């Protein structure tokens, strides 16, 4: 038995390596940037029929031009994205302008390593989230896809897949996605790679589907417009 | 002052302190609620009552607010914590919004309160499942769930505690329009439901009812007692 | 008040009167203003009443859980450190002026103590509202090292000056004897002041007063 | 002097034979660092230090293992350097304190003793470990003269006309022995200072090395100064003539 | 330093709170303390540990302790844990009295206390209280009543019950001598020297080895009232004949 | 019993199953690690202390070294153990004496001190945050009502009154010698009090000692002033001994 | 075995293991190359992809105007000193008006990092820095570690398999001071290279650089800004 | 560089034990012996001070300490331990004494008291003392003997003995004490409850002891221990 800030012989704390095998345990999340815009699909698992599907919100957004999708231990994530909503507000009530995808990302990732036993304060956390995160959104850069973990490092992707099944998703990313393809080919490219992993066959209320693009704001899909592509198999 | 870790991650990724308060539940009274079209509906059984104990302070039944109410299962001392800050914050709503609390309002308080008993210095999760249920001033009825680690869903019925598995495949099959049609057919499914765990209930059986015209109205054994035998002549219906 | 303290030959002798003011009237005719510290050190109190009271019940605490630690008796010095440190830190708000007298292994000791924090060491003192009636009669007639007697004499007459003439002081004259052997805390010492013998009859005969209303409850 | 459970994995924690191992093992971090040697001269105190050239890669002066805790007092350290360099920063602060609340310089042996009780507060306690390094502090004035003193990871400080502390300071103690210092200029005593550091110094163990000297004395004016580039080449031909 | 800490609020593999269990255990090594609710009053009886010639017997009690003025509880378990508990109780009563300006609910006193003891059980790193405790008391909203108390901040109205030394086998014993709806406080008081006599492993159950309080509604003011020896010696001779009434 | 251990007794300051506290009787055997014994004798006129002078190599300065301690103008004491826990008990000495006398207004009795240190000792019995100090205090000086004073208190809480005492590696066998020579009882004058305190440590070490081996502390009725005696007066009583 | 939990438990042989294994998380993270010459300083970071689907790690980080670092180890720890070493810069210009001189913004991460390697409960930083920085005294290399031990360095370089660099830097060092700010970051790269497998070396995807001296404040040279710098390159002599 | 451990020390073990406690009671077992008898006219207090060198000064260091002008204490296990409750208890008979303006009640002393050594067996990083007390004291013109134990209970005695050989100092209690006893007698019988736990001869330096009554609490004088030893 240990204390909480521990480094292994490796190098790595353990707490937080531990954390990383707690995403392994939930469901899978894909995110696709593109010249388009930034679309994000995860996976519900609904355990039981009697469960009212629309209730499990995997992918929630935090301002009207980012969005964001989470894994592993649902409950985690609530406070990082309060965290982050409050940030966005602060941003624009000190600035008059909305704040960057990459600064979100790097204001919760600060978050991350903030736990502690001994000299820490009356409210501190205890333990690393057990949350992995999906930042995407536009701004001035355009559209963008922001990747984080509870080891706190935030990195941009092009495509990321994290959760049970995500070392074949991100294989089958690779296979597929290319600079130049539509958000459209990127919403079908996602299903596809979604229902390939999936123990459950991908439904409309299975899934949750979420663009923000540089035309319009964050969107979330609707049962009817979920259709509109499942209907593409 | 007590800055001790109490929960933490395992190698496998697990937090065993959550998934042993999850254990705490489970060993519980059996917590019941279907969600109707009219009026929600919860009941509690394995109960046990050891008849020389006054019932009316073991009811497993609260309510939060004019509009709110809910049940438990696992540790009773624990969950009347929870049910207090539950209920100051249904007032506390009202001293800031001035509207009255959503169903799922307090659902999701109840959850953030219990998560942050997970991931915090010195302190212990709660052991305990709440069934929250409610109207929206808007006329759709709700259920919700929360369980030790923080996850709150809504359900349109849902079972937790002393053999909630049981229960959830019962009401998996038996959940249709047909069931669920008026007031006294959706009190029936809960009942038909606890009679799958408990051993002949009437007297072991605690439920409540409540719709969105009048408060909570917790039935007694004689009210019971009715639908013991209306359920009785549709079970010896098979000749 | 008046209050005054001496140091004769054997020891220290305390004076005090006996009266209390509310505003401009009499609150308590027969007042205790000599304060127990210790077995051996007694403190006179002028100003606020109740702090008066207080100041002196806590000092007399802390000098008996001092003695009490030690195993000897207290010095006059430690009742004076206690009280002029603790009527500091309160700038003068906590309104005591107060005589200290004692004896200790060191020998008889008298000091004045101001409610801002400030100790005078002397052989004669004088505290309160007539305390330059009491001084005038110590500057006129003090000598040192004075018999027992005449040190008892001399007080009382101090005090006497400042009843007499000064309208915050009257009733009756408190002394207190301290020596290395013997302590006399005589109370009523002098009763200068007397209330006139009534002469009317002024007896509200029974059933003089109207009732509307009556309840007897009985007791154990 | 080897027990199991417990014992010594605590400052807290006593052993039956009643020693404090964690404060022992601090010891053993000193021990294992390379050496540092003071004297204390007739007009002065000078200080030399074997800093261990751990890469080529370094530049001269880097990693100074001599301090200026104030404008009269120095430091030479050995052990742990990040604790040593916190011991400096306490050092200079109560150096600071005592001139801003008494007006002048703080005397060396109550410099020394307030930062001994510093070093002890760290040997006490579960919550903290010790120190794991070893110091020493020279000052020269007209009033109080040269005055030399150590501290190790326990709290002890003690005065020295010659000390070592770290990988062979028990192999230099019996060369300073030959030293007569109580008649000794500061002059000639940076160049003894130079040798003894070049002879204790083992070439096949450690390969590179570089010789760091200071000094506070009458020489200079009672402010503790390194020791100029043409003074320490001087010293360092002694040196290197005197191994024949 | 983490290394000395035992843990004390912590879940089991199997989901339970070892401490309050293990508190438990202590409560079953102390006196045998039981409570009857009856139509006309409740009372109190408990098993006195304190059994010493040597003893000066100063309290008006040892096990039983009056809270308010309407009501009372009793012990069982660590004396001193108790002492902390039974004066926290006494204060809880008079903040409310000071607030409302009327007796607290028996209800909401357990209640108070429980929240404490819970706490212990779930944050702080200190060890649980280990005491059960039992109250009687008279309130305008449920009139006569009879709570219980564990050391995990668990309470529950009980019509009888009984804590301590023998617990299991006491309370059978009242789950057939009971009557509900139809005990009188005379009847009570035979009930609870039987159950007594049978748990107490001296089985000659003198006076001053029990300890009996009741309480009664007495013209508008609630009364509580500890029975002497005189009183208590002459309720054994009641039940002592019932011993010679098996000879038929 | 006796000899048993249960959980971390040995550890931390909590109770064995015999009601012992295994941490502070180490502290005791911390007190040895100094490798010295001081000796502590009271007279009708004066007390004295005596303690093992220990300079190794001359590159120490042997001023510096000491484990006599003024505390207050009539207070001094002996340090007796690890050397650093020693100079801070000192320096706590020096602090409580000097804020009795703020507070209430007179010199700190030798009595009272002893109390207080012992009290403050006390603490690290009971709190197991950290270890109890390893070493031991031997307050003189003298008292205005009762003469002189000689007072010890323990790692433990303990502290007593003396007419001798020892502490360290040979206290077991001194106090031995300090029975036999008050059984017999003599005028005990300054020169036979320290001479006795001197004999005692030359006895029990079989060493006799040089001027520079031993440091000797007195305070007299006449002189209540603590006083550190030079090596000149040292020598002068060791000529006086040669008999 | 037992003495590796916690950073005030010292081991038997003089050591404290929790220090060391702090250490090891530097080794971990990619090389990073920190040179000066007379007048500039210059850091040429690699990064790493954690799939190529991905993009390279940032690596290099802004302090002032006159200081930057070059991280290698956890980047939480990173961004931390990093907020920290901005403040202290940023309270020298709001007190002083003047930039902090580099040498003493190294002695207060000293101060920083040295906390919690004595404190129960607490852990050291979980990085180590390469710092680029001018002022009156030229430019700086500065080296830190998760002991609080720095370095004050003519070149350095930290990493995974930093090893070939060190050997580079060192031969070719005492062309360094005399050497101009164009062939420089050359030295730079040629020393990162190093620090490759054989298959591929340089590219503009994993190539960082930044530069300070007494001509520019620090930038940061990363994709387009980059290539100008790799042009002129001479294929690996293995 | 402190703060403090915030866990208890003394835990339930499996079988339900207060196991510091029960230890704790091992060392006032083993400490001196001390007896308390209530002689319905006064109280006496006393203790066994054997001082094992002749060396050490008796008058130095007392056993029997008055809490107040009414209160006296006496103790079985760790002389330390019992100075720090001593000093507690005189604190707090002055915090009655300076709100009521009335000689706290032994009873309410005693509950004080014990409630300090409740507190030393659940608060934060603390063990028990390891001291039984004996406290003793004249109030409401009636005479009291306490015990409190390391657990933080109270028990009022009319005779007791504890320490060394407290098995054998009750049963020789019970067997000689009667309530009726004067205070007089009372010294004498408490004296001869120490004399069948002694074995080394008594003397006016080897026996400590205590007396209460209506003119309050004092030590007995060396003289008057002595006149009282011509058994
Ligand atoms: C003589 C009588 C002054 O005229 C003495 O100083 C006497 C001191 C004394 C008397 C009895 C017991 C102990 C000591 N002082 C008084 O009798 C005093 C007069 C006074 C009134 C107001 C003051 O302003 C702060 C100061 C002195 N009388 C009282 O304390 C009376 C009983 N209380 C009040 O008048 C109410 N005060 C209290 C202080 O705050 C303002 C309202």
């Amino acid at each position: 038995d240990r204390g909480v800030n521990t480094f292994s012989p490796e190098g790595r704390l353990f707490q937080v390596e531990y954390a990383i095998e707690a995403i392994k345990l939930g469901s899978t999340a894909i995110g696709i940037q593109t010249s388009e815009g930034v679309c994000l699909a995860v996976e519900k698992r609904i355990t039981s029929p009697l469960m009212e599907p629309s209730s499990i919100e995997k992918i929630v957004e935090i301002d009207a031009h980012i969005g964001c999708a989470m894994s592993g231990l649902i409950a985690d994530a609530k406070t990082l994205i309060d965290k982050a909503r409050v940030e966005t507000q602060n941003h624009w009530f000190t600035y008059n302008e909305t704040m960057t995808v990459e600064s979100v990302t790097q204001a919760v990732s600060n978050l991350a390593l903030q736990f502690g036993e001994e000299d820490a304060d009356p409210g501190a956390m205890s333990r690393p989230f057990g949350v992995a995160l999906l930042f995407g959104g536009v701004d001035e850069k355009g559209p963008q896809l922001f990747h984080m973990d509870p080891s706190g490092t935030f990195v941009q992707c092009d495509a990321r897949a994290i959760g049970s099944a995500s070392e074949g998703a991100q294989s089958s990313l690779q296979e597929v996605y290319h600079k130049s393809m539509t958000l459209k080919e990127a919403i079908k490219s996602s299903l596809i790679i979604l229902k390939q992993v999936m123990e459950e066959k991908l439904n409309a209320t299975n899934i949750e589907l979420a663009t923000v693009q540089p035309g319009q704001n964050f969107h979330m899909f609707t049962k009817e417009e979920l259709e509109e592509v499942i209907k593409d198999i | 002052s007590y800055d001790r870790a109490i929960t933490v991650f395992s190698p496998d990724g697990h937090l065993f302190q959550v998934e042993y308060a999850q254990e705490a539940v489970k060993k519980g009274s059996t917590a019941v609620g279907v969600r109707g079209k009219d009026i929600v509906v919860l009941g509690v059984a394995k109960k046990s009552v050891a008849k020389l104990q006054d019932e009316r302070t073991v009811r497993k039944i609260c309510a939060l607010d004019d509009n709110v109410c809910m049940a438990f299962a696992g540790l009773t001392a624990d969950a009347r914590i929870v049910i207090n800050r539950a209920r100051v914050e249904c007032q506390s709503h009202r001293l800031t919004v001035e509207d009255p609390v959503t169903v799922e309002y307090i659902t999701r308080y109840i959850a953030s309160l219990k998560q942050r008993y997970t991931q915090s210095n010195g302190r212990r999760p709660f052991g305990i499942s709440a069934l929250i249920v409610g109207f929206d001033f808007d006329g759709t009825p709700r259920l919700y769930q929360t369980d030790p680690s923080g996850t709150y869903h809504a359900w349109k019925a849902n079972a937790i505690g002393r053999g909630a598995k049981s229960v959830r495949e019962f009401l998996e099959k038996n959940y249709t329009d047909d069931a669920i049609e008026t007031d006294d057919l959706t009190i029936k499914l809960v009942i038909k439901a606890l009679l799958e765990v408990v051993q002949s209930g009437g007297k072991n059986i605690e439920l409540a009812v409540m719709r969105r015209d009048q408060p909570l109205k917790i039935l007694n054994p004689e009210e019971i007692e009715k639908y013991v035998a209306e359920i009785e002549k549709e079970k010896e219906e098979n000749e | 008040t008046t209050i005054a303290g001496v140091v004769y030959k054997d020891g220290i002798v305390l004076g005090a009167d006996t009266r209390a003011t509310e505003g401009m009237v009499v609150a308590d005719k027969n007042c205790s203003k000599i304060h127990f510290i210790s077995p051996n050190i007694y403190c006179c109190g002028a100003g606020t009443a109740a702090d008066t009271d207080m100041t002196t019940q806590l000092i007399s605490s802390n000098l008996e859980l001092h003695s009490l630690t030690t195993g000897r008796l207290p010095r006059v010095v430690t009742a004076n450190r206690m009280l002029k440190q603790m009527l500091f830190r309160y700038q003068g708000y906590i309104g005591a002026a107060l005589v200290l007298g004692g004896v200790d292994v060191t020998g008889p000791h008298l000091y004045s103590i101001y409610p801002h924090g400030s100790t005078d060491k002397l052989p004669y003192v004088t505290m309160g509202s007539g305390s330059l009636a009491a001084m005038a009669v110590f500057e006129d007639k003090f000598r040192p090292d004075m018999e027992e007697e005449e040190a008892k004499k001399l007080v009382s007459e101090a005090i006497a000056a400042g009843i007499f003439n000064d309208l915050g002081s009257g009733s009756n004259i408190d002394l207190c004897v301290i020596s290395k052997s013997k302590l006399d805390f005589l109370r009523p010492f002098s009763v200068p002041n007397k209330k006139g013998t009534r002469l009317g009859r002024y007896r509200c005969e029974k059933g003089t007063t109207a009732v509307l209303t009556e309840k007897v409850t009985p007791l154990e | 002097s080897s027990i199991g459970t417990g014992y010594d994995l605590s400052a807290s924690t006593f052993s039956p034979d009643g020693r404090v191992f964690q404060v022992e093992y601090a010891m053993k971090a000193v021990e294992n660092s390379s050496t540092a040697i003071g004297i204390r001269c007739k007009d002065g105190v000078v200080f030399g230090v074997e800093k261990l050239v751990l890469s080529k890669l370094y530049e001269e002066g880097s990693n100074k293992r001599l301090f200026n805790v104030d404008r009269h007092v120095g430091m030479a350290v050995a052990g742990l350097l990040a604790d040593a360099r916190s011991l400096a920063d306490i050092a200079r602060e109560e150096a600071s304190n005592f001139r801003s609340n008494f007006g002048y310089n703080i005397p060396l042996k109550h410099l020394a003793d307030r930062v001994a009780m510093y070093v002890h507060a760290y040997t006490l306690y579960s919550a903290v470990r010790p120190f794991g390094c070893s110091f020493m502090l020279g000052s020269y004035s007209a009033n109080d003269g040269a005055q030399l003193y150590m501290i190790d990871p326990s709290g002890v400080s003690y005065g020295y006309w010659g000390c070592a502390i770290g990988k062979a300071r028990q192999a230099a103690k019996t060369e300073i022995e030959k030293l007569q210092m109580k008649e000794m200029t500061c002059r000639d005593v940076v160049k003894e200072v130079a040798k003894i550091i070049y002879i204790v110094h083992d070439e096949v163990k450690d390969k590179a090395f570089e010789l760091e000297l200071s000094w506070v004395g009458e020489l200079t004016k009672g402010r503790h100064e390194i020791v100029p580039k043409d003074i320490r080449e001087e010293a360092e031909k002694y040196a290197k003539e005197s191994l024949k | 330093s983490r290394r000395y800490d035992s843990r004390t609020t912590i879940f089991s593999p199997e989901g339970r709170l070892y401490q309050v269990e293990y508190a438990m255990e202590a409560i079953g090594h102390a006196g045998t303390c039981l409570g009857i609710l009856a139509n006309d009053g409740v009372l109190l009886a408990a098993e006195r540990r304190n059994i010493h010639k040597l003893l000066d017997e100063v309290f008006f009690s040892e096990k039983i302790y009056k809270l308010n003025e309407d009501m009372a509880c009793s012990v069982a378990g660590i004396t001193s844990d108790a002492n902390v508990l039974t004066n926290e109780l006494r204060l809880i009563a008079q903040r409310y009295l000071l607030q409302y300006q009327e007796p607290i609910p028996c209800e909401q006193l357990v209640t108070a206390l429980c929240d404490i003891k819970q706490a212990y059980t779930q944050f702080g790193g200190k060890r649980p209280f280990g005491v059960s405790l039992l109250y009687i008391g008279w309130d305008k909203h449920y009139g006569f009543q009879l709570y219980q108390s564990d050391p995990s901040g668990n309470y529950g109205g009980w019509k009888a019950t009984c804590i301590g030394n023998n617990s299991a086998a006491a309370v059978s014993m009242l789950k057939q001598d009971y009557k509900e709806g139809e005990m009188t406080l005379k009847s009570a008081l035979a009930l609870a020297v039987k159950v007594l006599n049978k748990t107490m492993d001296v089985s000659k159950l003198s006076a001053e080895k029990v300890e009996i309080a009741t309480l009664t509604r007495e013209s508008g003011k609630t009364v509580i009232r500890v029975l002497k020896q005189k009183e208590v010696e002459q309720l054994i001779k009641k039940h002592e004949e019932e011993e010679a009434k098996a000879e038929r | 019993s006796r000899g048993s251990s249960a959980g971390f007794d040995r550890h931390i300051t909590i109770f064995s199953p015999e009601g012992r506290l295994y941490q502070v009787e180490y502290a005791f055997k911390a007190i040895n690690q100094g490798g010295l014994t001081s000796v502590a004798v009271r007279g009708k006129d004066c007390a004295v202390i005596v303690t093992q002078k220990k300079v190794p190599d001359k590159l120490l300065d042997s001023s510096t070294v000491t484990h006599l301690f003024k505390i207050t103008e009539s207070i001094g004491c002996v340090m007796t153990g690890m050397t650093a826990d020693s100079r801070s008990q000192v320096q706590r000495a020096r602090y409580e004496a000097a804020n009795w006398k703020y507070k209430y207004g007179y010199e700190i009795p030798v009595d009272m001190l002893c109390k207080r240190i012992a009290d403050i000792s006390q603490v690290y019995t009971q709190n197991a945050e950290m270890r109890p100090l390893g070493c031991c205090m031997i307050l003189i000086g003298i008292d205005e009502e009762q003469g002189p004073q000689v007072y010890k208190c323990d790692p433990a809480g303990y502290y007593c009154g003396f007419k001798a005492t020892a502490a360290g590696v040979k206290q077991t066998e001194s106090t031995s010698f300090l029975e036999k020579k008050v059984k017999k009882k003599f005028d005990w004058t300054f020169e036979q009090t320290v001479e006795t305190a001197i004999t005692c440590l030359s006895t029990v070490l079989s060493i006799d000692f040089k001027p520079s081996e031993i440091e000797v502390g007195v305070v007299t009725v006449e002189n209540p002033k603590f006083r550190i005696l030079t090596e000149a007066e040292i020598d002068a009583h060791l000529v006086a001994l040669a008999e | 075995n037992q003495y590796d939990n916690d950073v005030t438990v010292w081991s038997p042989q003089g050591r404290i293991h929790q220090i060391e294994y702090a250490m090891e998380a530097v080794k971990q993270g990619s090389a990073t190359v920190g040179l000066k010459s007379k007048t500039h300083a210059v850091l040429v970071a690699l990064k790493r992809a954690q799939s190529e689907l991905a993009a390279h790690q940032k690596k290099i980080l802004h302090v002032d105007n006159h200081i930057g670092i070059s991280i290698a180890g956890l980047t939480a720890d990173a961004r931390l000193l990093c907020n920290f070493m901005r403040q202290e810069c940023l309270d020298s210009r709001f007190v002083f008006d003047r930039p902090l001189p580099v040498s003493r913004l190294v002695s207060l991460i000293g101060s920083k990092t040295q906390i919690p390697t004595q404190r129960y409960g607490r852990r050291p930083y979980g990085v180590g820095l390469l710092i680029a920085g001018y002022d009156d005294m030229g430019p700086h290399i500065f080296q830190t570690c998760p002991s609080a031990n720095y370095f004050d360095c003519r070149a350095m370089s930290i990493g995974a398999r930093s090893q070939s660099a060190r050997t580079y830097l060192e031969r070719h060092m005492s062309e360094f001071m005399e050497c101009n700010l164009d062939e420089l970051v050359k030295h730079g790269l040629r020393a990162l290279r190093e620090t490759l497998p054989a298959e591929q070396d340089l590219t503009t995807k994993n190539v960082s650089i930044g530069i300070v001296g007494k001509d520019l404040e620090f930038t940061i040279y990363d994709d387009d800004d980059v290539s100008p710098f790799l042009d002129g390159l001479e294929e690996r002599p293995q | 560089a402190k703060r403090g451990y915030s866990f208890s020390l003394t835990t339930f073990s499996p079988s339900g034990k207060l196991v510091q406690i029960e230890y704790a009671l091992a060392a006032v077992a083993g400490g001196a012996p001390s007896v308390g008898i209530k002689a319905a006219n006064g109280v006496v207090l006393a203790t066994e001070k054997k001082q094992k060198s002749i060396l050490y000064d008796e008058r130095s260091v007392h056993k029997v300490e008055p809490i107040t002008k009414h209160i006296g204490l006496v103790y079985s296990g760790m002389g330390p331990d019992y100075r720090v409750l001593v000093h507690r208890a005189r604190k707090l008979a002055q915090q009655y004494y300076l709100v009521y303006q009335e000689p706290i009640p032994t009873a309410q002393l005693v509950q004080r008291v014990a409630s300090v050594m409740q507190e030393y067996t659940q608060s934060g990083g603390v063990r028990p003392f390891g001291v039984s007390l004996l406290i003793c004291g004249w109030n409401e013109g009636r005479p009291y003997l306490f015990q409190s134990d390391p657990s933080g209970a109270y028990f009022a005695w009319k005779a007791t003995a504890m320490g060394k050989n407290y098995v054998n100092g009750k049963t020789f209690l019970e067997k000689r004490y009667n309530e009726d006893l004067e205070l007089e007698d009372a010294i004498h019988t408490a004296i001869l409850t120490l004399k069948e736990s002694f074995e080394g001869q008594m003397t006016e330096d080897n026996i400590e002891v205590g007396i209460c009554n209506e003119a309050g609490f004092r030590r007995l004088t060396p003289t008057e221990v002595r006149d009282y030893l011509a058994a």
